C-alpha cells in the first residue's frame, strides 16, 4: 500500500507540543559541561 | 619567536597573532579604519581596513587578520584602494549632509579619510534614510542619522563601563543604536563614547555649537579633580 | 557516459513524499539503525575515509568536501567539549529538501548525527531548525524521543560505549541565521550576526567549543554511505560531483515538486522527465535559476545542454549550492522578479557590515526604478558595478549571493532593460 | 521597501514595564527543562526559547516580558530587547487571533499568489499589516516560508496552507472564523511534495535492512 | 575682540629631533623644558578571544 | 559679480540663513571675519557674533 498519507500526527499538536517533549527528554540527558563560572560576567 | 612579514616588500619581524594592521603600525603604514580602536575588542564590520596580499585573491581585514609566516602586505595595491573606494562610496551614500552644522566638521575621521582613501563624486542618485534621535542624558548629544554603525559605543560601553545599556535593534539597513527604552547612558566614564565616535552622533551637549577645532589652541596639562592627575 | 534515471533500489532518501511509516519501527523496517554499532566500533577514521572516499560535497551551499572539514574537527581533544550542528534553517527561496528530510526520515536524520558525532568525536549534537517548520520540529522530537527509549542515542549509544546528545533548537526567522557562523552565535543566545573568520568553527565554534556545522542531506545520507560502501556512492554520478541530490523544481513548470536524482542529470531532462515540463512547451522557457536566489540566472540557450552538477554550472557561470530549479517562462516578468529577488535578500540583511547593508539598499531602489524604466542606460554599469563593489568585500556570503543575480540579470538581459528605459522616456512625453 | 515598523519603544498604558505578566508553573517548568540543554555557564542561549515560550504564553512580546526573561537567565535587558527586536518572529505589539502570513517571493510569486492575497483583502476587508476590528486576523507578507514547490501558500498559527487558490483561502478563512480549525496541508489533491500527476520515483517498496551492505560494515 | 601684547604667541617650529630642537634652542639663549615622546605601546589583539569557553572576555554583542 | 558691501541674508520665511559654520573664518584671507556661536533658545545653532572689519577685508 502506497496510496495513502502517514504523516497525519501533525494535526493534533498544541501550542506546547514542542516543548512538553523536552520536559520528556530531561530524564536522559548527560550531564551537561561546566565553564568554571556561573556566567560569562562573574 | 618572532615570524617575519612582509609589507610592501619591506621585512618585518612580528610577534606570533600580531594583526595585519599592527605590522603595518611597525612599518610606520597606518590602514583607514572606522570600527577598530585598539583598547576596544575586534568587530570587523565597517571593512575599511581591507587590504590585498600578494597571492591571495580576495582581500583580508587587516584588523582582525593575523599575519602568516612570509606574507606580503600589498597596502597601496590597486585592489585596496578599490576597495576602500566601495566602502567609502556606501558610507557616504547613506551618509546626511550635516557638515556646517556638524560639531564634528573639522575633526570627522569620515571627511579625513574620504579625502584621503574616498573618491571624489558620488553616483548615488536615490534618496537617505533618516532615523528619529535618542535621549540618552543631558551630556551626550544624539543624532543618531549620522551614525555609521561602527558599534564602538557598544563595545566600550561593555568592556570598560561594565553597563551593558547600548546595543542594535533591528535588522538590515534599519538597524539602529541605541537603549531601545528611554533609559539614560549615564557613568562617570560616559563622555568617552563622545570621544571615540568616529562621527557627529554623539556630540558633547555643554560643547555644541561653540567653536571649531582648527580655532582651537590645545595646551597640554594635567587633570586637577581627584588624585589620578590624569 | 549519461547520467539520470536513477532507480528506487539506489535512491537514498526513502520513504519521500510520506508514503510509509516515519516513526521507528518504519524506520527500522527500511535501512535504518542498521549496523550502527557496528560502525561506531569501527570508529573515526573509517568512517572519515569511508567519506572522503565517496567524496560527499555540502548539499547546504558551497561544496565543500564533508570528509575534509570532519577531518578538519578530527584534532586530538583539548579539554573542551565537542558539537555537531546540523543546519535546518531552509531559508533558501526555492528550497523545501531539509523540510521534506524531517518530516519524513527523522530517524534517518539522528542516525546520521550519531554517525557524524562518533565521526568528529562530538558529545553533543545541536539540530537548529527555522521557526516555521514547527510541525518538523514535533515530529523530529518524537523521533528522538524513541531514539532515547529505543536506546539508540543517549548513554551507551547502541550499546558501543559511546556517549552522545541530541538536542533540538527551534531559531526564529533569520534566513542569516541560516548561516552557518550566524547559526552558531544564534544558538549562543546572541543577536545572530555572523562572525569572521579565523577563527574557524573547528577550533572556535559555538560555547566556544569544536563544533562542525552540516546540512540535514549530507548528515543524513552520511548513515547510508558508510552502510553502502561509500565506493557506490561515489560511482553515482560524475567524476569530483558524485552522489544522489535532491531537486526542488518550481516556478512556470507543470508539476512542481522534488526529487531525487543523479548528480550530473541534465537540466532539461529532469525539467520534462520528474516536473512535466515549462508550461506551453519548452519553448516558451525565458529562464532558469538553477540553485536558490543567490545563485544566478541563465537564458533558454544555456539551459538547453546544462549539467546539473558543480563544475558544470559554474561553467555556465552560475552555481549549483541548494539544487532548487526556478523556472520562468516567457510570460513572466524577469526584472520584477529579480527585483523582488533583491528585496528579499534587503529584508533579510542582517545589517552587520557596510558592504551588504548600504549596497543592498542601494541596489533595491536601483532595480525599484528599473522594473518601470524610471531611469537611464548608463545606470546599468553603475548598478554593475556596485554589485561588483558588494561582492568580494563582505564578512559572509548573503553579501556576495545578493549580487550574482543582478549581475546574471545586467548580462543576459541587458536589452530588456534598455528597451524598457526606451519605453518609459517615450511614455514620458505623452504626458 | 519599507516595513514599517519602529525598533523604538514608548511607554504606553497598554504596553508599559509594569504591565502585569509571570510564567505559569507548567511554563517554569518547561524553562527548566530548556536550561538544562546548554552547558553550564551559557545558560543565556536559552534566552530565544524563553522569549518563545513567553509569546506562545502571551500571545505577544510586552516589555514587561522582556524584562521578566532578562531576569530569569539573568541576562541584560538591552540585550534581550536586541533578541527580540532582530528576529521577526517576535511580537513586540498585539496581533490578532489568527496570525496569516501570505508569501510573496519569487517562486511563490510567479504562481501568482497576489490573487491568494487579493482575495482575502477583499475577504477580510483589511490591508496587509492591518488588524481587523474584532481582532481576530493579522494579515501580513512574508519571505519564503519553506515550501516553495506547494505555491501559493500561507502560514496560519503554526500551520501551513499550500498550492491554494481564491477559493480554497475563502475557505479556510471561513472555517477558521466559524470556531473550527482546518487541516494543514496542501489542498489542490496532494499529500506532499510529490508531483500532482502522479509518482515519478519510489514507486517499489523499499528494501529491508541491510539491502546493499558491505562485507566489512 | 581678544586682544595681545606677546610677539611669540604664535610661533611655533618644527623640528626632526629632539637634539635638534634642543640645540636651536641653547643656540637662542631661551629657557626651554623638553617632555619625553609618549609612544602606544603594542597590545595584544585576538578577535577569537570574544568567543571564549571559560574567560571573560567573552562578548555579549556584536 | 560685482563685489561691494558685504550683507547677511535671510530666508523667505525670516529666519536668517547663517548657521554658524566659521567656512568664512577658514577662508577668509586676510582674517577680516570674527564668528562666536551657541546654541539659540530654541535649540538652533545660530551665530551670537559675526565681524567684518571693513578695513581689513579685501573684497
Ligand atoms: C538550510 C541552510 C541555509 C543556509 N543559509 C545560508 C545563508 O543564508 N547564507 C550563507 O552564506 N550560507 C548559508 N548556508 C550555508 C552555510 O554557510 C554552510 O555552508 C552550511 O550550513 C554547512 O555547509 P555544508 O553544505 O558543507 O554542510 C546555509 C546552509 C543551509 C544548510
Ligand atoms: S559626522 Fe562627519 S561626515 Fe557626518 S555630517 Fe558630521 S562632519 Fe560631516
Ligand atoms: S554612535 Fe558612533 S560610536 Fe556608536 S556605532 Fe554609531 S558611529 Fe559608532
Ligand atoms: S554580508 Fe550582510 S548578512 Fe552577511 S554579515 Fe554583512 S551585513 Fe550581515
Ligand atoms: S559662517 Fe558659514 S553659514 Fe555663516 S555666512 Fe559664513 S559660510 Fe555662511
Ligand atoms: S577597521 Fe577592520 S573592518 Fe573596520
Ligand atoms: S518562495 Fe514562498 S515558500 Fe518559498
Ligand atoms: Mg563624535
Amino acid at each position: 500500500d502506497n496510496s495513502t498519507y502517514r504523516n497525519l500526527q501533525h494535526h493534533e499538536y498544541s501550542t506546547y507540543t514542542f516543548l512538553d517533549l523536552n520536559v520528556e527528554l530531561s530524564k536522559f540527558r548527560m550531564p551537561q559541561p561546566s565553564s568554571g563560572r556561573q556566567s560569562p560576567r562573574h | 619567536n618572532l615570524i617575519e612579514v612582509f609589507v610592501d616588500g619591506q621585512s618585518v619581524m612580528v610577534e606570533p597573532g600580531t594583526t595585519v594592521l599592527q605590522a603595518c603600525e611597525k612599518v610606520g603604514m597606518q590602514i583607514p579604519r572606522f570600527c577598530y580602536h585598539e583598547r576596544l575588542s575586534v568587530a570587523g564590520n565597517c571593512r575599511m581596513c581591507l587590504v590585498e596580499i600578494e597571492k591571495a585573491p580576495k582581500v583580508v581585514a587587516a584588523c582582525a587578520m593575523p599575519v602568516m609566516k612570509g606574507w606580503n602586505i600589498l597596502t597601496n595595491s590597486e585592489k585596496s584602494k578599490k576597495a576602500r573606494e566601495g566602502v567609502m562610496e556606501f558610507l557616504l551614500a547613506n551618509h546626511p549632509l550635516d557638515c556646517p552644522i556638524c560639531d564634528q566638521g573639522g575633526e570627522c575621521d569620515l571627511q579625513d579619510q574620504s579625502m584621503m582613501f574616498g573618491s571624489d563624486r558620488s553616483r548615488f542618485l536615490e534618496g537617505k534614510r533618516a532615523v528619529e534621535d535618542k535621549n540618552i542624558g543631558p551630556l551626550v548629544k544624539t543624532i543618531m542619522t549620522r551614525c555609521i554603525q561602527c558599534t564602538r559605543c557598544i563595545r566600550f560601553a561593555s568592556e570598560i563601563a561594565g553597563v551593558d545599556d547600548l546595543g542594535t535593534t533591528g535588522r538590515g539597513n534599519d538597524m539602529q543604536v541605541g537603549t531601545y527604552i528611554e533609559k539614560m547612558f549615564m557613568s562617570e566614564l560616559s563622555g568617552n563614547i563622545i570621544d571615540i565616535c568616529p562621527v557627529g552622533a554623539l556630540t558633547s551637549k555643554p560643547y555644541a555649537f561653540t567653536a571649531r577645532p582648527w580655532e582651537t589652541r590645545k595646551t597640554e596639562s594635567i587633570d586637577v579633580m581627584d588624585a589620578v592627575g590624569s | 557516459t549519461s547520467f539520470g534515471s536513477l532507480k528506487d533500489e539506489d535512491r537514498i532518501f526513502t520513504n519521500l513524499y510520506g508514503r510509509h511509516d516515519w516513526r521507528l519501527k518504519g524506520a527500522q523496517s527500511r535501512g535504518d539503525w542498521y549496523k550502527t554499532k557496528e560502525i561506531l566500533l569501527k570508529g573515526p577514521d573509517w568512517i572519515l575515509g569511508e567519506v572522503k572516499t565517496s567524496g560527499l560535497r555540502g548539499r547546504g551551499g558551497a561544496g565543500f568536501p564533508t570528509g575534509l572539514k570532519w577531518s578538519f574537527m578530527n584534532k586530538p581533544s583539548d579539554g573542551r567539549p565537542k558539537y555537531l550542528v546540523v543546519n535546518a534553517d531552509e531559508g533558501e527561496p526555492g528550497t523545501c529538501k531539509d523540510r521534506e528530510i524531517i518530516r519524513h526520515d527523522p530517524h534517518k536524520l539522528v542516525e546520521g548525527c550519531l554517525v557524524g558525532g562518533r565521526a568528529m568525536g562530538a558529545r553533543a549534537a545541536y539540530i537548529y531548525i527555522r521557526g516555521e517548520f514547527y510541525n518538523e520540529a514535533s515530529n523530529l522530537q518524537v523521533a528522538i524521543r524513541e531514539a532515547y527509549e529505543a536506546g539508540l542515542i543517549g548513554k551507551n549509544a547502541c550499546g558501543s560505549g559511546y556517549d552522545f546528545d541530541v538536542f533540538v533548537v527551534r531559531g526564529a526567522g533569520a534566513y542569516i541565521c541560516g548561516e552557518e557562523t550566524a547559526l552558531i552565535e544564534s544558538i549562543e543566545g546572541k543577536q545572530g550576526k555572523p562572525r569572521l573568520k579565523p577563527p574557524f568553527p573547528a577550533d572556535v565554534g559555538v560555547f566556544g567549543c569544536p563544533t562542525t556545522v552540516a546540512n540535514v542531506e549530507t548528515v543524513a545520507v552520511s548513515p547510508t554511505i558508510c552502510r553502502r560502501g561509500g565506493a557506490w556512492f561515489a560511482s553515482f554520478g560524475r567524476e569530483r560531483n558524485s552522489g544522489t541530490k535532491l531537486f526542488n523544481i518550481s516556478g512556470h513548470v507543470n508539476h512542481p515538486c522534488t526529487v531525487e536524482e543523479e548528480m550530473s542529470v541534465p537540466l532539461k531532462e529532469l525539467i520534462e522527465k520528474h516536473a512535466g515540463g515549462v508550461i506551453g512547451g519548452w519553448d516558451n522557457l525565458l529562464a532558469v535559476i538553477p540553485g536558490g536566489s543567490s545563485t544566478p540566472l541563465i537564458p533558454k540557450s544555456v539551459c538547453e545542454t546544462v549539467l546539473m552538477d558543480f563544475d558544470a554550472l559554474v561553467q555556465a557561470q552560475t552555481g549549483l549550492g541548494t539544487a532548487a530549479v526556478i523556472v520562468m517562462d516567457r510570460s513572466t516578468d524577469i526584472v520584477k522578479a529579480i527585483a523582488r529577488l533583491i528585496e528579499f535578500y534587503k529584508h533579510e540583511s542582517c545589517g552587520q557590515c557596510t558592504p551588504c547593508r548600504e549596497g543592498v539598499d542601494w541596489m533595491n531602489k536601483v532595480m525599484a526604478r528599473f522594473v518601470k524604466g524610471d531611469a537611464r542606460p548608463a545606470e546599468i554599469d553603475s548598478l554593475w558595478e556596485i554589485s561588483k563593489q558588494i561582492e568580494g568585500h563582505t564578512i559572509c556570503a548573503l553579501g556576495d549571493g545578493a549580487a550574482w543575480p543582478v549581475q546574471g540579470l545586467i548580462r543576459h538581459f541587458r536589452p530588456e532593460l534598455e528597451e524598457r528605459m526606451q519605453q518609459f522616456a517615450l511614455q514620458h512625453q505623452a504626458r | 521597501g519599507a516595513g514599517g515598523a519602529l525598533f523604538v519603544h514608548r511607554d504606553t498604558p497598554e504596553n508599559n514595564p509594569d504591565t502585569p505578566f509571570d510564567f505559569t508553573p507548567e511554563n517554569y517548568k518547561r524553562i527548566e527543562a530548556i536550561v538544562k540543554n546548554y552547558p553550564e555557564g551559557h545558560k543565556a542561549a536559552a534566552v530565544l526559547p524563553v522569549l518563545d515560550l513567553a509569546q506562545r504564553q502571551n500571545g505577544w512580546l510586552p516589555i514587561s516580558a522582556m524584562n521578566k526573561v532578562a531576569e530569569i537567565l539573568q541576562v541584560p535587558p538591552m540585550r534581550v530587547y536586541e533578541v527580540a527586536t532582530f528576529y521577526t518572529m517576535y511580537n513586540r505589539k498585539p496581533v490578532g487571533k489568527y496570525h496569516i502570513q501570505v508569501c510573496t517571493t519569487t517562486p511563490c510569486m510567479l504562481r501568482n499568489s497576489d490573487s491568494i492575497l487579493e482575495a482575502i483583502q477583499k475577504k477580510l476587508g483589511i490591508k496587509v499589516g492591518e488588524t481587523t476590528p474584532d481582532k481576530l486576523f493579522t494579515l501580513i507578507e512574508v519571505e519564503c516560508l519553506g515550501a516553495c514547490v506547494n505555491a501559493p501558500m500561507v502560514q496560519i498559527n503554526d500551520n501551513y496552507y499550500e498550492d491554494l487558490t481564491p477559493k480554497d483561502i475563502e475557505e479556510i478563512i471561513d472555517e477558521l472564523k466559524a470556531g473550527k480549525i482546518p487541516k494543514p496541508g496542501p489542498r489542490s489533491g496532494r499529500f506532499s511534495c510529490e508531483p500532482a500527476g502522479g509518482l515519478t520515483s519510489l514507486t517499489e517498496p523499499p528494501k529491508g535492512p541491510g539491502f546493499g551492505v558491505q562485507a566489512g560494515l | 575682540w581678544s586682544s595681545t601684547a606677546d610677539p611669540l604667541s604664535n610661533l611655533v617650529l618644527t623640528f626632526s629631533t629632539k637634539e635638534d630642537a634642543v640645540a636651536f634652542a641653547e643656540k637662542n639663549g631661551w629657557s626651554f623644558d623638553v617632555e619625553e615622546r609618549k609612544v602606544p605601546k603594542p597590545k595584544s589583539k585576538s578577535y577569537g578571544a570574544n568567543f571564549s569557553w571559560n574567560k571573560r572576555t567573552r562578548v555579549s554583542t556584536k | 559679480r560685482f563685489r561691494g558691501e558685504h550683507a547677511l541674508r535671510r530666508y523667505p520665511s525670516g529666519e536668517e540663513r547663517c548657521i554658524a559654520c566659521k567656512l568664512c573664518e577658514a577662508v577668509c584671507p586676510a582674517q577680516a571675519i570674527t564668528i562666536e556661536a551657541e546654541p539659540r533658545a530654541d535649540g538652533s545653532r545660530r551665530t551670537t557674533r559675526y565681524d567684518i572689519d571693513m578695513t581689513k577685508c579685501i573684497y
